[PDB]
RNA sequence: AUAUAUGCAUAAAGACCAGGCU
């Protein structure tokens, strides 16, 4: 109860719903944009403006206060940036997933070996769970390694 | 950077200052709506407002950091848009007053001439530096135009009663009220005061003679509310002197506006678009309540062991004289009380520490009372050891911790007997006899000073020809036997524009004066040529700020001056003769005011030469006088030049307002107490200032910081909260019932 | 009392939030309560609070006793509860966890309370009983050939908090 | 403009109020916490119907804290202003940069721009007016208009107005 | 501060661009779509009220609140009063003196008749029985939801609400 | 004028009383001041006015509140001369409330000078502009009487009768209105401090027969010292005369001690009363009426048939110079 | 000043608050750097 | 017109390594 008074309600969470931060989602929720390496500008605080510790990321001390939120270093919970990336880059937690879906799709067409023709494809579309469906459509697709021209829209 | 005066009373009073709600601005996109007049104030709703217009209209002829604005008109057009954005943020709905400084008296005409000097020779040095500057890099090829090598900056001496840029001043701000009036819906019941730079007197002196006179008239209303926007800091002790609690200060903000300094460059070449942003720029404001000062000092003063009973009102009165005492434009400081506002934390102190022994208070209605500000001195002289003591050995450690880190003077107080190496080191006199004859003078001439300052402020201008004609002041064992000394003022009268123009500019500010007195300041033939002599010595008297120095400078011979000045009345033209005499306030009414159709009447209908207010709609008190010059069938036009996108000014027919000469009511001995049916504001401390500012729980906490947004309502600590004059208190019968209603209830 | 002296008080807490530390407050003999306000006294007798032994192996681990306060820099427990802790006096460290709530000390009193753990569900069979020394010493107490005499009686007698004053024959 | 809504309220209730009057004060505590507001998803709020006997439903004891939350449902006639929808108005204030109009509650502000070329204003006419060829507008006259734009701020409701369009102008 | 019926619709992978209001495309927003939902939860039509209704229902309102607090007893400043607090005094006095000056229908059996007479979005009644209409072409030039209809009739419409109803 | 920092000083009221004046009855009660400006008025009116009964603000704020507040008795002379109603008290009757009150101890005494001492400390001889320094701090240096006494006269209707009431005013709020002077009057009393229930009813007993006394007039407003035992000025408050019913009736500790408000009835017998004596009373007649302890139900009234005491009641009543003025004008 | 906003969702309004501990946030904000999106929701889809 | 600023009365190192305690 010590915290300011806030005029939003305050209920408790009662669903946690997973994912993967789209691209879009990425910039939308950013700030600022961090592209210089430097910190200091001369080394007479002031740091550099877009750098890692840009004001506008957040508050750490009670001398500035926070250019997003307003706030101080006890409140506020911090605001999250984007760096552009001149190339892809893999995700080091994601590497051999998707390398099971580079077993499942095509790498010309990005079409499923195989379609709703096959009775056990058509047995493993029906699993409810993702991750077991997953598991058996990868499975039953590994084994064939030739894309099928017919139609299914295959490239042959 | 805080100045002082004003960073004290942020640590000793930081509930007083409160943060402006500055506006709305643009909600729809494109065009939006204009914040409409009728809206309810959020900083609370307020009266009467009035405006030192000329601490407008300096800093919007000079500005610091923003970039200089060029021409005049465009200067004209920044003074207006700063004003009606003061206006608006203060949202005044029965009268502003603009008074603008006029001639003033003899004792700030010395500070003025040296103000004036420094002026000139400052701004001749930074022009001639400017020019060298730009020889230097048109040597390097750097290309200059024309609106920079023609165009000097602009003489800030321009700012002075007589010079025809006042006269323009006066001119635009008559059209911009009249426009003001005869085009807004929410000024219907608004009579506008101006008092333009030909009405003898000085700006707050002008305010505070206006509120005196209103509060004469016996069926005044007590719960009127003022406000003053000024950049003086002295204000502060000015309202408590009117003893109208319902009283508020405007100020430009200070803690929140980071200053940064900004050189030509950022001046010259620096963008249109970024020119547009720091016009739209808001600057923040705060507000400063004096009601609440007034909460605080009824605790702090509250000394107890008196033998007569407690007044707040003369209390009140003692720290504004303590106050004007430590430091005033008039008088220069003593050598003891130095080091700025913390000579006000000494004295003080002091003056608890004396009042319990006296038996009379200090000033009377501005009066001084001898015997009881003669202790106090003797008892400022007892401690002076300690404080001289104090200063020196915070002189000599700073000396040490430099040594450790990296007119001749040398009086060398700290040794003893030096009262007389001073006085010779500042009169070059060796005799006894002489040394003490120029005490003793100096002594009663500055008992007569703070007499004619405090009289100032309180009763009126007292004399319009006292100077002090030294440069120093005595120490406080100097003002002994001050009952012997006997003080006499003639009221005299004030000096015409022209005369004031000749004391206070400069001979190389000449240009604005006429051509016909130009040969008095240019000529070596002249009478009066070594008033103004190209240099002067400068006495630092131990500083390091370059103005802040003692201006050794020859003093003015009133006598010959005069006899220079009236030995050239016969060439000046009709104009300057218009503009060499004095006249009366002007005020300027509304077609659809409610006083309209009566003043109409008796002025311009019943042929009667002046007509007596008293109480009114608008609350204003005087006489008016129907102006010959003002045809009701002409046009009032802009006298500014239009320039692009500045809210492009139409012509203002003259009959749909009314302007008359105006008169205040006949002076009178003012006194200082409040009046009957006066509704107090609701109190405001909470049982933690109340003691804080009595022992040491919670007082000598730094909070360095002090940012006035922990406040950020005052709003219900305006009006006069409450219906009833006299709050409940122990057994009266409506406190009867509200306390045991509240005990039942709770 | 302030802060220094116990019984005593160490902060006092506002309607609105506001928190007066009394070690600074040093006018505190003339300041006055208001209802809804919140005082942080110190711990005092019968107070519920969690004690706990580590590793904690199973419920009975981290019981709730009643504060008494005693001089000495020691925990003091009773004899019959180091079993069901696991602990004994040769150099172990316990220890204490203070409820600031009303709900959570009806909790602790009425949920995890020693008397409340003496049966445990693990075999439906007591983990508190009598041990060590007071276990020798009734097996010397209730032999055949034990007889006292009469002071020694009465002095026994009154040393039970529960006797009903009547002396038996 | 007026339409018939369906809204939900929390409401906090102190456990000093746990009384047999509970049920009345938590139907005064929705009086006056809903009428008279505005909200940015719904608009300004005119009043509540059949409020005598609102259901306020079963509290809900929040852990730790012990005050009662209560989700009271209610029908409601709101006032929202809408794009493009014309409306009649009167005017309160008349100035050359633009002019006023009273829409209920909602302040509609019509710029110089809005207004068509044959309407000229004159501060010298009592009371100060824009007037044309057999047209006249002063303060307190009815007016149409049409909203060309809406902002909200969380307690107010903003928007401008336009008069340059055929069969708009006062009546 | 104050919730309704409709809610979720939570952040989805592809935005949505028709979210801005416009009612020349008859177009109203999540908020005051064509079905709304009561407490229930059943499907409900949009309930449209114009002036003439909303003077009625606010007549009632008030009207039931004096039974409820005075138990058992006219005039604008009265049921300004009834209610309490500045804020809603003041709204409510506003909006009195807004709708009874510009109220068409203001007696309960011209109410009737409009009612039957009425008896197609509810906007369009609603502006229909809100503000005066007198001509064919000022109607559908003053809000396009009657140029676009295909089952028009303004001609006999429009003599209904200038001889049947109040001219 | 009174600022909260005399109310804070804790002035004391008792200083000085040892050189308090006092007026005759007689001569204070006399009807010579009403009909001095009943002499004025109708010269420089030229005909004679349309009041009916003619007196002093007093007997009919006891007359008025006899019913409820009886703890005094009061004989009282009446004269009907050409068409008029002249009220007087009683000169036996007086002499006797003299013989009675000569030995009225020094209680008493000492809380009437209590109460003349603040109204001569909470007011001032000229406006506050106007007054200087030396006015205003000597305010508690000065005498005290009741001689000295400013008074208005008014002219007041109930029901179809038209009375002419003199009264003495404390003073006014800022200035004197001359558009209309009873809007800016005051009237200053003096009470106990309030401490309980009892010191309630008493001062609520206090408050309906000083409204009695001040809504004759018409003045709005009333201001209250409290003092305590020891004659010190405790607190300050003011009233207004038309909210004093409403605030007596609806006190919250007190909500419901009776359905009945005294003050509409007491309006409705001072109009049973004056129509009683409207039309009770002949031409060229003299009476006497009395309430007493006897009674406790009724207000007696009587005629007097007696030669010399209908001729001394006329002398002692009226002067020789409005009779023989009265006489100027019948002929005129 | 009272001003809640989502630079995302373009939301102003439909905004709640928890009370959670600072390790959770900690905990979100860093799988928020790892590219992994933690949404907490208050009601339930169902 | 003010007047310069020449001033600041609490900030919280954390991560690893080694040796012991029950
Ligand atoms: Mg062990
Ligand atoms: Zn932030
Ligand atoms: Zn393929």
């Amino acid at each position: 109860s010590q915290f300011p008074y806030s005029s939003a309600p305050l209920r408790s969470v009662k669903e946690v719903q997973f994912g993967l931060l789209s691209p879009e989602e990425i910039r939308a929720i950013s700030v600022v944009k961090i592209e210089y390496p430097e910190i200091m500008d001369e080394s007479r605080q002031r740091p550099r403006e877009g750098g890692l510790n840009d004001p506008k990321l957040g508050s750490i001390d009670r001398n500035f206060k926070c250019q997003t939120c307003g706030e101080g270093m006890a409140e506020c919970p911090g605001h999250f940036g984007h760096m552009e990336l001149a190339k892809p880059v893999f995700h080091i937690g994601f590497i051999p997933k998707i390398k099971k879906v580079c077993e499942c799709i095509c790498m010309n067409c990005g079409k499923l070996l195989l379609d709703e023709t096959n009775p056990t494809m058509a047995q493993a579309i029906r699993i409810r769970d993702p991750k077991k469906r997953f598991n058996a459509v990868w499975q039953l697709c590994k084994t064939k390694m030739v894309c099928e021209a017919d139609s299914r829209g295959g490239c042959g | 950077g805080v100045p002082a005066l004003f960073r004290w009373l942020s640590r000793k009073y930081p509930k007083i200052i409160s943060p402006v709600i500055q506006d709305e601005d643009v909600d729809i996109d494109g065009e939006s709506r204009p914040t409409r007049y009728e809206d309810p104030n959020p900083n609370g709703e307020l009266d009467n407002l009035y405006l030192d217009m000329n601490g407008i209209v300096h800093p919007c002829s000079h500005p610091e950091h923003k970039p200089v604005p060029e021409t005049e008109d465009e200067m004209m057009l920044d003074v207006f848009a700063y004003t009606e954005n003061v206006i608006m943020m203060a949202r005044p709905r029965k009268v502003i007053y603009i008074a603008v400084d006029g001639v003033a008296p003899r004792a700030k005409m010395n500070q003025q001439r040296s103000r004036r000097f420094r002026s000139a020779q400052d701004a001749k040095d930074a022009n001639e530096k400017k020019a060298a500057e730009l020889k230097e890099m048109e040597k390097k090829g750097e290309i200059i135009d024309d609106a920079i090598k023609n165009k000097k900056t602009w003489d800030s001496n321009a700012i002075t009663p007589g010079t025809p840029f006042m006269h323009r001043l006066a001119d635009s701000l008559r059209y911009w009220a009249a426009y003001k009036l005869t085009t807004d819906p929410g000024w219907s019941g608004i009579e506008v005061i101006i008092s333009d730079a030909s009405v003898p007197g000085q700006g707050q002196h002008k305010i505070m003679s206006y509120v005196r006179s209103l509060r004469s008239s016996p069926k005044h209303d007590p719960n009127t509310t003022h406000c003053i926007y000024g950049l003086n800091a002295n204000l502060i002790f000015l309202g408590l002197a009117t003893h109208e609690p319902h009283f508020k200060i405007l100020r430009e903000d200070v803690f929140a506006q980071d200053k940064k300094s900004y050189s030509l460059q950022d001046q010259l070449r620096m963008t249109d678009i970024e020119r547009q942003e720091l016009k739209d720029k808001k600057t923040p404001f705060l507000w400063l309540h004096l009601n609440i000062l007034r909460e605080y000092l009824q605790i702090e003063l509250n000394v107890p062991g008196l033998s007569f009973p407690f007044d707040l009102e003369k209390s009140i009165d003692d720290w504004v004289f303590i106050c004007f005492f430590c430091g005033n434009n008039f008088l220069p400081h003593l050598p003891s009380l130095d080091v700025r506002d913390n000579s006000i934390t000494t004295l003080v102190t002091i003056w608890k520490q004396i009042l319990p022994t006296m038996k009379g208070y200090l000033t009377t209605d501005g009066y001084l009372n001898l015997p009881a500000v003669e202790r106090l001195l003797a008892e400022l002289a007892k401690k002076e050891d300690y404080i001289f003591r104090k200063r020196y050995e915070d002189e000599k450690r700073s000396l040490e911790n430099q040594k450790r880190r990296k007119k001749n003077e040398e009086i060398r107080l700290w040794e003893p007997g030096y009262r007389k190496r001073y006085y010779e080191t500042k009169f070059h006199t060796k005799d006894p006899q002489k040394v003490k004859k120029i005490a003793r003078n100096m002594v009663q001439k500055y008992i007569e000073g703070v007499s004619w300052v405090l009289l100032y402020y309180y009763q009126g201008c007292p004399s319009w020809n006292w100077y002090y004609p030294y440069h120093y002041a005595p120490f406080a064992a100097d003002f002994v036997n001050l009952s012997e000394l006997k003080i006499e003022f003639v009221e005299g009268t004030p000096f015409r524009p022209y005369e004031q123009l000749m004391s206070v500019l400069p001979a190389a500010s000449s240009h604005n004066l006429p051509d016909v007195f130009r040969s008095l300041m240019s000529d070596a033939n002249s009478e009066i040529i070594d008033f103004y002599p190209e240099e002067f010595p400068l006495d630092m008297n131990g500083k390091k700020v370059i103005w802040q120095a003692i201006p050794l400078l020859p003093f003015i011979d009133e006598n010959r001056l005069l006899k220079a000045v009236q030995s050239k009345y016969d060439q000046l033209t009709e104009d300057e003769k218009f503009r060499n005499t004095n006249r009366s306030e002007i005020l300027v009414l509304g077609r659809s005011h409610s006083h309209y159709p009566t003043l109409v009447k008796e002025l311009y209908e019943e042929g009667k030469d002046s007509y007596e207010f008293q109480v009114d709609s608008s609350g204003v008190s005087g006489v008016a006088i129907k102006l010959q010059s003002f045809d009701r069938s002409g046009v009032l036009r802009l006298p500014v030049k239009q320039l692009e996108g500045y809210r492009h000014y139409p012509d203002i027919s003259n009959r749909d307002f009314l302007m008359v000469e105006f008169k205040q009511l006949p002076k009178s001995h003012a006194k200082s107490m409040i009046l009957s049916g006066l509704i107090p504001h609701l109190r405001r401390l909470t049982q933690e200032d109340k003691d804080s500012i009595l022992y040491g729980g919670t007082n000598f906490y730094g909070r360095n910081r002090f940012s006035p947004e922990e406040n950020a309502d005052f709003k219900q600590y305006i009006g006069p909260h409450g219906k009833s004059q006299y709050l409940p208190r122990q057994g009266g019968y409506k406190a009867f019932i509200q306390i045991h209603s509240d005990e039942a209830k709770g | 009392n302030g802060p220094n002296e116990h019984p005593g008080a160490k902060y006092v807490i506002r309607d609105n939030g506001d928190r007066i530390d009394l070690r600074y407050h040093k006018r505190a003999g003339d300041i006055v309560l208001q209802y809804g306000w919140k005082v942080e006294r110190h711990l005092m007798d019968d107070d519920p609070v969690l004690f706990n032994r580590q590793p904690s192996l199973h419920k009975m681990s981290m019981m709730a006793h009643r504060v008494k306060v005693m001089p000495y820099s020691t925990f003091r427990l009773n004899l019959s509860v180091t079993s069901p802790y696991n602990a004994d006096f040769d150099g172990d460290e316990m220890n204490l966890h203070v409820p600031q709530s009303e709900e959570t000390r009806a909790e602790l009193s009425q949920l995890c309370a020693v008397p409340l753990q003496i049966v445990s569900p693990q075999s439906n069979k007591p983990v508190m009983g009598i041990v060590q020394d007071t276990l020798c010493g009734v097996r010397k107490m209730t032999l055949r050939d034990t007889f006292i005499e009469y002071e020694q009686v009465m002095n026994m007698l009154f040393w039970v908090p529960s006797w009903d004053g009547v002396v038996p024959q | 403009m007026f339409f018939l809504k369906d809204l939900s309220l929390i409401l906090t209730l102190h456990p000093s109020y746990f009384g047999p009057q509970m049920n009345q004060y938590l139907r005064e505590k929705l009086l006056t916490d809903v009428e008279g507001t505005c909200t940015g998803q719904f608009g300004y709020i005119v009043t509540v119907l059949d409020g005598m006997n609102i259901d306020v439903g079963k509290g809900r004891i929040i852990p730790g804290s012990g005050s009662a939350e209560f989700e009271v449902k209610y029908r409601a006639v709101v006032w929202k202003p809408f794009k493009g929808e014309v409306v009649d108005a009167i005017v309160s204030n008349v100035s050359p940069i633009g002019f006023f109009a009273d829409v209920g509650p909602l302040n509609v502000f019509v710029s110089t721009r809005l207004i068509p070329d044959n309407l000229v204003y004159n501060p010298s006419n009592s009371p100060p007016a824009y007037m044309s060829n057999d047209e006249l507008i002063t303060k307190g006259s009815k007016v149409r208009l049409k909203v060309v734009g809406t902002r909200t701020d969380v307690n107010e409701i903003y928007a401008i107005g336009s008069i340059k369009e055929d069969f708009l102008g006062a009546i | 501060v104050s919730t309704s019926t409709v809610g979720a619709r939570r952040r989805r992978a592809k935005q949505q661009v028709d979210d801005e209001e416009n009612a020349t495309l008859l177009r109203l927003g999540p908020e005051f779509a064509l079905k709304q939902y009561d407490h229930d939860g059943n499907e409900h039509d949009l309930i449209a009220l114009s002036l003439s209704e909303s003077r009625l229902l606010i007549r009632e309102a008030l009207k039931a609140r004096s039974r409820a607090r005075n138990g058992g007893v006219i005039d604008d400043d009265e049921l300004a009063k009834v209610t309490s607090g500045a804020v809603a005094n003041g709204v409510v006095k506003k909006t009195l003196d807004y709708l009874n000056t510009f109220a068409r229908f203001k007696d309960e059996e011209t109410c009737t008749a409009v009612d039957q007479l009425l008896h197609l979005h509810p906007f369009e009644i609603a502006q229909l029985s809100s503000l005066g209409c007198e001509d064919v072409d000022e109607a559908i030039t003053l809000i396009p939801s009657l140029a676009a209809k295909k089952e028009v009739n303004l001609q006999r419409i429009l003599d209904e609400l200038n001889r049947l109803e109040d001219p | 004028y009174l600022p909260d920092g005399d109310i804070d000083n804790s002035i004391d009221l008792s200083v000085g009383s040892k050189h308090f004046l006092l007026g005759d009855s007689v001569e204070l009660s006399k009807l010579d001041p009403i009909l001095l400006a009943l002499k004025e008025i109708e010269k420089e009116s030229g005909a004679k006015t349309k009041d009916r009964i003619i007196t002093w603000r007093g007997i009919m704020r006891k007359l008025l509140t006899l019913p409820y507040d009886s703890e005094e008795d009061f004989v009282l002379d009446v004269v009907s001369f050409d068409g008029q109603l002249f009220i007087q008290f009683n000169v036996p009757y007086l002499k006797s409330k003299d013989v009675q009150k000569q030995g009225d101890t020094e209680f008493h005494k000492k809380l009437q000078f209590s109460g003349y001492k603040f109204e001569k400390m909470a007011t001032l001889p000229k406006p506050w502009p106007e007054c200087t320094r030396k006015e205003i701090d000597s305010r508690a240096k000065s005498k005290c009487n009741n001689i000295e006494q400013y008074g208005a006269i008014v002219r007041t209707g109930i029901s179809r009768i038209k009375i002419l009431i003199g009264g003495a005013v404390a003073c006014t709020a800022d200035y004197y209105d001359e558009n209309d002077p009873l809007s800016r009057y005051i009237e200053l009393k003096t009470t106990r401090t309030i401490n309980q229930y009892k010191d309630m009813i008493a001062f609520e007993k206090k408050l309906f027969r000083t409204w009695a006394q001040c809504f004759l007039l018409g003045i709005p407003k009333i201001i209250y010292g409290f003092r305590d035992d020891n004659c010190i000025l405790r607190t300050v408050e003011e009233f207004s005369t038309n909210d004093i019913p409403l605030m007596v009736k609806n006190n919250p500790l007190n909500e419901q001690p009776k359905k009945e408000n005294c003050y509409m009835s007491s309006i409705n017998f001072y109009g049973a009363v004056v129509e009683w004596l409207n039309e009770s009373v002949k031409d060229d007649q003299v009476w006497k009426l009395s309430y007493a302890k006897r009674n406790r139900q009724y207000l007696v009234l009587k005629e007097v048939t007696d030669e010399n005491e209908k001729q001394q009641i006329v002398d002692s009543a009226i002067p020789a110079w409005f009779k023989e003025w009265r006489s100027e004008l019948r002929n005129s | 000043k009272n001003q809640f906003e989502c630079r995302s969702c373009k939301n102003k309004t439909n905004i709640y608050q928890l009370h959670i501990p600072y390790a959770a946030k900690l905990l979100f904000q860093e799988l928020m750097a790892m590219n992994i999106a933690p949404r907490l929701y208050t009601e339930r889809s169902g």
